[PDB]
């Protein structure tokens, strides 16, 4: 069984097939608003027309900022991209901030590839090189047995070396990719496997099927993925390509010449019919982290053609934007930016919104409770905060299941808060007691 | 008889497959022949400044090399 | 200045054991290096490159496999080996049969009315390290004869794999003590030549039969109530003759579970 | 004599929480004392990380110094055992030159959490009764007994090599892995021959194996996330387990592992065994480290996260604001707080005869009486120190009891910090930048 | 349609400078409405852009936010075309790790000079039905081509060059005819028949040795990263330059010169425009001051807002956030706000452009929304308007999904009330 | 020296094969010895930076070294006085003759206290240019 | 062991130096191959340090980068 979290009792959005907010629905109970305009944003990002849309949920603490954006993942489904990201992680040791957005920016726009996959599979009958002057290795003859028939196959010298790579000899069965020119040997065959008592090897069967094969897949992979790809190349076969390879690996700022020729080339697979592609969507969450050069670099990610759509999240009040040191602007943030957005307003939580979110959290967990546990559960929440309310339900519940009872009651929910505090009374304790 | 397929064991009608990479090829960056003639010369205006090479290390040392000197 | 610090998996075992316990992650994409392609390459600088990668390999090649092994990437993962086995409950519970019966010193049969279930069981003998020797559809009837005395003479095979429907004549004795069923046929006369076999197998040794059943499921509807008898006339009659022969009952009998 | 790398530390006394089956504390048990609150939080706290159903929850242990939030920590650590992970580092920690902040928290996060790898493999194990090589291609035979049963084994080629580079000889007990062939001696059961010279190790010997020589075993072997990463972060990339280049692990190989552990969760290979991250002093941590933990804690795979600190209303670092324990309210809200209380004439009393058991010191009651109020006029720490020179100041006049006369020498000679103080400011003019 | 790479952003609707051959702008052309002295200025700028006589010349476009300087700068770019360079970058991106801001700023110069060079060659091609090839090595070229058959003797030191890449029956080559190098076409269907993705093409055509020129534009930063390594040519993909020595540049510098008088290249002079130069620090703008005093310098473009503005890296302020030694060295291009009629052209060219239908009714509603609040929040409402329609089976956007989505959807002036509302909930203010 | 290459083959064999991937070069004019005197200006270029890090060599080190990224270093003193010694060494020698130059720091006041503080000692030197 | 090479004579010729001549003549030994002689090798603590710190940490000696 998966492990519960956080934001695990969230399914969806819960609007209805007019696009108005159920009351409870998948999860969430309230905010309808926001979920109504955050269904308008999953309407936007499936429409696949526009780039750079951005979108911010703005509230104060506990309103579910967050679970919102991640209603509209599930609503999305797996098939279209979800990147989250924390504004904290711009500041990289290896790479500027800019180039960080940037590259969460590509891992948001996804890429179905039909790719056509050349393989042979065999048993190894023989192998014999071909050399002579142009003293270097020619090409390779391999023969390759399987249950279906044989074949004799020529091949390129990296791919003998490649041979010589897994200690391959006559009798031997191998898997072949002549796309990388990946070898795998598999083992031995079976045939062999009684002419002793105890050997090393390890046995496998015949192949089944021809000895040449051509298959169509699908790969998901994104454009950062190609980006990467070619920027620290890896498949290559050259002596200096592998010499580059001992290379301790480190993240590099990527130029936009590279990014240029990865869309003209996507554009190629797109225009041949061998390609889709996908954009999705960017979540970065506690925006007011960045400062102000990443904040004034999204201005010109945001007008691209190429970007995805993105999501932010801030509670800040009119607080200092990071790196101006005198400059305060609402939720963190510039006004310039401010205006590039459509603000989603969070609210707070009535008791009674608060009490079905502590019934929803409890059945999630796996936790009975009566009715006045509940009712005390909710007025401990508006007295001091939703969060620290939910977390006491295991708590109470461990300490039910130590006495012996099947479910929380009041005298449990009462222990637990004697035990732990909240912040508002353990501040209490610092300014008043001392 | 799909069910018996299924019953006796799920690869007779789903088998797994070998994942893997999508491979791309390069990408064919051109440019002109002129641009890897840059910082040519020629040789009647450039090279041999072995002369200083302080780093070069080769056969014997100083305590030697002073008989050569004179 | 040396120690056993690089037991990092504990148990002991050496680090490249568990490196290959854990290690499978590939690259998404994988690409070759971008080449710089010009009209007309001067000489000198095609005459750099040519010295510089003579030298790095005729200088690298005392070191040149390790080197390769070092820095190649992986970019195929396949499957485990020991998901055939998970896969199946079928063969989870003839791993504990055949354990048991080569514990005891026994020899078995497996039969199967498919030939791709005969692939499967060659990559689970194999998971299991048990020699065997398979007889199907392919194989002429030299091949075959040649085959099963090869079993017979030979003990140092563990087993026999054959498909029920290419038994054939020309056995005459069979050098084994168990049989086991991978599954039975919907057609009645593949039954009786199974039956009949279970009776010519002979009677100078003592011999058991086993026969695998997933259980709720239609091989239990099939076998313990004995539907088959109510299905056994399409074989003969083919499906011109009625197209609703199977009756109404006779489907909500087969197909159900609790 | 044989003083072992583990000498008695600060801590060393603690080897539990003392608290009974229900959770109810003990008064003094397993070296801890007092805090009868804050143990069974502790232990309440300990049930949720054994249970492991609810991920990324976290506490705050608070209180002045010398009131044992650290030892409550070791007490659940030791209570928790070795087989669960317990991470434990300093906030100052994760500012490394080598990678980010959050980078060295997410290490630090995936380090705290277990994958139970299990596999099922064969050997071959006894006792070589005869082994024959043929060297000139190499054929050769060998022969293996357990007390039940003997076996002769016709050899392949790379067995041979095997056995040779091992040098296996008979009288030797041996275990053969029948996948790959790789041996392991155990000992031997047969002394070598006297009749050769120089070769003359006398060893220890090792009994014959028992049942079958071949067996199926069921093998389990533990790694962290971290580790998984770190293997799969390159190629050679192991070598920074020890050396500690892990410098930013793209977050792809990550999202990599996590399914591929699910799949196998999924797959009956492994089990996840979720463990516990201590941050002593978290004080130390930047407002973005906050932050990051605020997201960090709503993954499924993260672990229990323990802090400790002692700070009022006090500075958050990377910032001008205060808030209370030098932590956001962002993160106060998603965590409960526990708090430790100062100690009592008697506690104090108890704390120093279980530190004088763990020291080996014998004082009289006068002594007692008198360390403990230097304990409450100046700190429990300082009366601790004063042990350990009391019993010194003891020995070197060959005594057998530490009195009150040694606790005077020692309280003249080592000074605490009030009345250094004190003498400082009297040398106000000698002492430098004041 | 099939979703392309390229979708519909912020300045997709722009398609150039709406101006007549007399540099007069024109009230809505090309995308582009209204700022008309701004365009004339910008197209004044273009014409001594593409000229490309004078160096080192600088221009700033400087007015409040939402005013377009950003779209007349993309205008520019597309009125000028691919053929000369157009460098564009943000201030923020020159603080690199990599390198120093120096050295970013002059790469990024260097990324907007190009060198243009033409090259002679002449190559053979013919279509692979068979090949009767041994590899010493013989063989004729048995290959073909719809004027005459591309049967050719050769010489026998270097066949083994026409099998090596894998050749094979069923395909179509070209070769060359000095440097010796051979390529193919694939499974083209002349020769291929009897695979996906491959040339697709017929027998090919002409007299065997074909004749032909290639017109390469590379960049001075190109020639300095492939010229500073051995395979440096990477770093241009990477990034993995690092600080480019001096003594490259120069030896470059002069090299280009000797070409362009010897005629065997030509200088092509082009842009490079930074948005957002507020971000700048005084090291960047001291280092820019004699970047510009370089011959071999293009044109700057710079973009910013601000007022009386504090200098990033000093607690002096200065207009524009740039200071006073560098502002002497440019012109300053004005843009003014716009007014109803040109927020109500925009709205219509951003509907046509988002492909979406509204009424009269809905155009007057959304400019006294645009007037309102904001030209960008305007814009922003024709995409969800639209989805709103849509969901209810609209085909026009009324009033009342306007007012719905404003309802859902709001903008600064707004949340910052209604954060004030709330200002102890809010944090940290 | 030992130096040899081949300039390429003659353009009077244009009908030795039918193909080619070098071009022909025509004959030389003049007597064969040609010979003739040359200058060559160098500061630093070739002198402290070609010390620094030793470009071409034949060994492993210095072959792999040619596909390191280049990353200047801060150069010692000592180098740069043998450089000096070598150099007056050679200037005596008389093949060689010193050409002191001008460095012009333009904006200077964006220059560090650290900087002019070096520049004391900089500009004491006896070896510093104008 | 450890062979060296210093110079050769050029017998043909003799009496001839600097000039096109004997040009590559270098030296003729001059006494008794038993050549005892005593060096003296004056070198800093932090050379020493910095050729110790590596397996050819001498170049850092040149470059500075130690």
């Amino acid at each position: 069984t998966q492990r519960i979290a956080s934001h695990s009792h969230v399914k969806g959005l819960g609007l209805d097939e007019s696009g108005l907010a159920k009351q409870a629905a998948s999860g969430l109970v309230g905010q309808e608003n926001a979920r109504e305009a955050c269904g308008v944003i999953v309407e936007l990002i499936k429409s696949k027309k526009m780039a750079g849309r951005a979108v911010l949920l703005a509230g104060p603490p506990g309103t579910g900022k967050t679970a919102l954006a991640l209603a509209i993942a599930q609503e999305l489904g797996s098939k279209v991209p979800f990147c989250p990201m924390v504004g904290s992680e711009v500041y990289s040791t290896e790479i500027k901030k800019t180039e960080v957005l940037m590259e969460n920016f590509r891992r948001a726009i996804g890429l179905r590839i039909k790719e056509t996959k050349e393989v042979y599979e065999g048993e190894v009958t023989e192998l014999t090189p071909c050399e002579t002057e142009n003293k270097t290795i020619s090409h390779v003859i391999i023969g390759l047995k399987t249950a279906k028939g044989t074949k004799q196959l020529k091949l390129d010298p990296s791919i003998f070396e490649s041979l010589q790579k897994e200690r391959v000899e006559a009798g031997d069965v191998i898997y072949i990719e002549a796309n990388s020119g990946a070898v795998k040997r598999q083992g031995r065959c079976d045939t062999y496997a009684t002419e002793f008592d105890l050997e090393a090897e390890e046995y496998v069967p015949l192949p089944k099927g021809d000895v040449h094969k051509k298959k169509e897949i699908i790969q998901d992979v994104t454009l950062h993925d190609l980006d990467v790809a070619n920027a620290r190349p890896q498949g290559g076969q050259d002596i200096l390509s592998m010499m580059g390879q001992l290379m301790k690996p480190k993240k590099t700022e990527i130029t936009d010449k590279l990014r240029g020729e990865i869309n003209k080339v996507v554009n190629k697979y797109i225009d041949q019919g061998i390609a889709e592609l996908v954009p999705g969507v960017l979540f970065v969450d506690e925006v007011h982290m960045l400062d102000i050069e990443c904040f004034t670099y999204l201005h010109r990610a945001l007008e691209s053609s190429i970007a995805p759509i993105v999501i932010f999240a801030s509670n800040r009040g009119n607080c200092v934007i990071r790196g101006t040191e005198d400059i305060t602007s609402p939720h963190g943030i510039p006004l310039d930016l401010l205006d590039r957005v459509m603000i989603i307003r969070t609210m707070l939580y009535t008791p009674q919104e608060m009490k079905q979110i502590i019934k929803i959290r409890a059945q999630t967990e796996g936790i009975n409770i009566s009715e006045e546990a509940l009712n005390h559960l909710g007025e401990i929440g508006t007295k001091t905060t939703l969060r620290y309310s939910v977390q006491l339900l295991t708590p109470a519940n461990l300490l039910a299941k130590i006495n012996g009872k099947d479910s929380i009651e009041k005298e449990h929910v009462e222990e637990i808060s004697e035990l732990f505090y909240d912040a508002k009374s353990s501040a209490k304790i610092l300014a008043d007691q001392q | 008889v799909r069910l018996q397929r299924i019953c006796n064991h799920p690869g007779l009608v789903e088998p797994r497959h070998p994942g893997s990479s999508y491979v791309a090829g390069p990408l064919e960056y051109p440019s002109a022949s002129l641009i890897l003639k840059a910082l040519e010369r020629d040789f009647w205006k450039e090279a041999d400044l072995s002369m200083f090479d302080l780093i070069g290390l080769e056969n014997k040392i100083t305590r030697h090399e002073a008989e050569l000197l004179s | 200045p040396s120690e056993l610090m690089l037991t990092l998996c504990r148990c002991g075992e050496s680090l490249q054991d568990v490196i290959d316990r854990v290690a499978f992650v590939i690259p998404p994409v994988v690409a070759a290096p971008p080449s710089l392609r010009v009209p007309r390459p001067p000489p000198l600088y095609s005459h750099r490159m040519r010295i510089l990668r003579q030298g790095l390999r005729e200088h690298a090649a005392p070191y040149f496999q390790q080197l390769r092994q070092t820095t190649a990437p992986r970019l195929l993962q396949f499957p485990e080996l020991r998901l055939v086995q998970f896969d199946s409950g079928k063969l989870e519970a003839l791993a504990i049969l055949l354990q048991k019966l080569k514990s005891e010193g026994r020899r078995v049969l497996i039969l199967s009315q498919m030939i791709l279930m005969l692939d499967i069981l060659e990559m689970f003998l194999n998971f299991h390290y048990l020699t065997y020797v398979r007889i199907d559809e392919n194989a002429s009837s030299e091949q075959r004869q040649e085959l099963m005395r090869s079993f017979n003479r030979d003990r140092r095979i563990f087993c026999a794999i054959l498909s029920t429907h290419s038994r054939t004549t020309g056995i005459n004795l069979v050098e084994a003590d168990t049989v086991v069923f991978y599954d039975n046929d919907l057609n009645p006369v593949m039954d009786a030549k199974a039956q009949e076999w279970c009776d010519r197998i002979g009677r100078c040794k003592d011999i058991h039969i086993y026969r695998l059943v997933s259980g709720n499921s239609i091989e239990e509807k099939l076998l313990k109530n004995g539907t088959k008898d109510l299905i056994r006339e399409v074989a003969a009659q083919g499906n011109d003759y009625s197209m609703a022969f199977l009756t109404q009952r006779t489907i909500q009998e087969l197909f159900e579970v609790y | 004599d044989v003083t072992r790398i583990e000498r008695i530390g600060a801590h060393s006394h603690i080897r539990g929480l003392g608290l009974d089956d229900a959770l109810e504390p003990r008064q003094a048990s397993q070296g801890m004392v007092g805090q009868l609150a804050a143990r069974r939080a502790a232990g309440v706290v300990l049930e949720m990380i054994r249970e492991g159903k609810i991920a990324g929850r976290a506490v705050l242990i608070a209180g002045q110094p010398g009131t044992g939030k650290t030892a409550i920590a070791m007490g659940m650590a030791q209570a928790l055992g070795p087989d669960t992970p317990f991470t434990a580092i300093a906030g100052s920690e994760i500012f490394s030159l080598e990678m980010s902040k959050t980078e060295a928290l997410t290490q630090a996060f995936r380090r705290s959490i277990g994958v139970r790898i299990k596999e099922e493999t064969e050997i071959i194990e006894g006792e070589v009764v005869e082994i024959q090589i043929d060297r000139p291609s190499k054929v050769g035979k060998l022969t293996l007994k357990t007390t039940e049963m003997e076996t002769i084994y016709d050899l392949g080629t790379k067995m041979i090599e095997s056995l040779t580079k091992d040098k296996v000889q008979a009288g030797d007990v041996i275990t053969i892995d029948k996948a790959t062939g790789k041996i392991s001696k155990l000992g031997r059961s047969f002394t070598r021959a006297r009749d050769y010279d120089a070769m003359g190790s006398q060893t220890k010997f090792v009994q014959c194996p028992d049942g079958e020589l071949q067996k199926r075993k069921e093998v389990v072997h533990t790694v962290s996330l971290h580790e998984i990463d770190v293997i799969n972060s390159r190629t050679q990339g192991f070598l920074a387990l020890f050396s500690g280049d892990t410098g930013e692990i793209k977050s792809e190989v990550r999202e990599q592992i996590n399914a591929k552990v699910a799949e196998w969760r999924e797959e009956g290979k492994a089990e996840i065994i979720p463990g516990v991250l201590f941050i002593d002093e978290v004080h130390m941590l930047d407002i973005e480290s906050f932050s990051f933990l605020n997201r960090a804690l709503e993954s499924d795979m993260a672990p229990v996260l323990i802090m400790a600190t002692n700070r009022g209303i006090t500075r958050i670092r990377g910032t001008s604001y205060q808030s209370p324990h030098g932590i956001p309210i962002d993160l106060l809200d998603r965590l409960l707080i526990v708090s430790t209380t100062p100690y009592s004439e008697k506690d104090t009393k108890q704390i120093l005869r279980i530190r004088c058991e763990e020291e080996d010191v014998e004082m009289s009651e006068d002594a007692y009486t008198v360390l403990t109020r230097i304990g409450l006029e100046t700190s429990l720490r300082y009366a601790i120190q004063l042990i350990t020179a009391a019993s010194l100041v003891c020995r070197k006049r060959k005594g057998t009891e530490v009195q009150v006369d040694d606790i005077k020498r020692v309280y003249s000679l080592f000074l605490d910090e009030s009345r250094s103080t004190q003498y400082m400011k009297e040398y106000q003019d000698a002492f430098l930048f004041n």
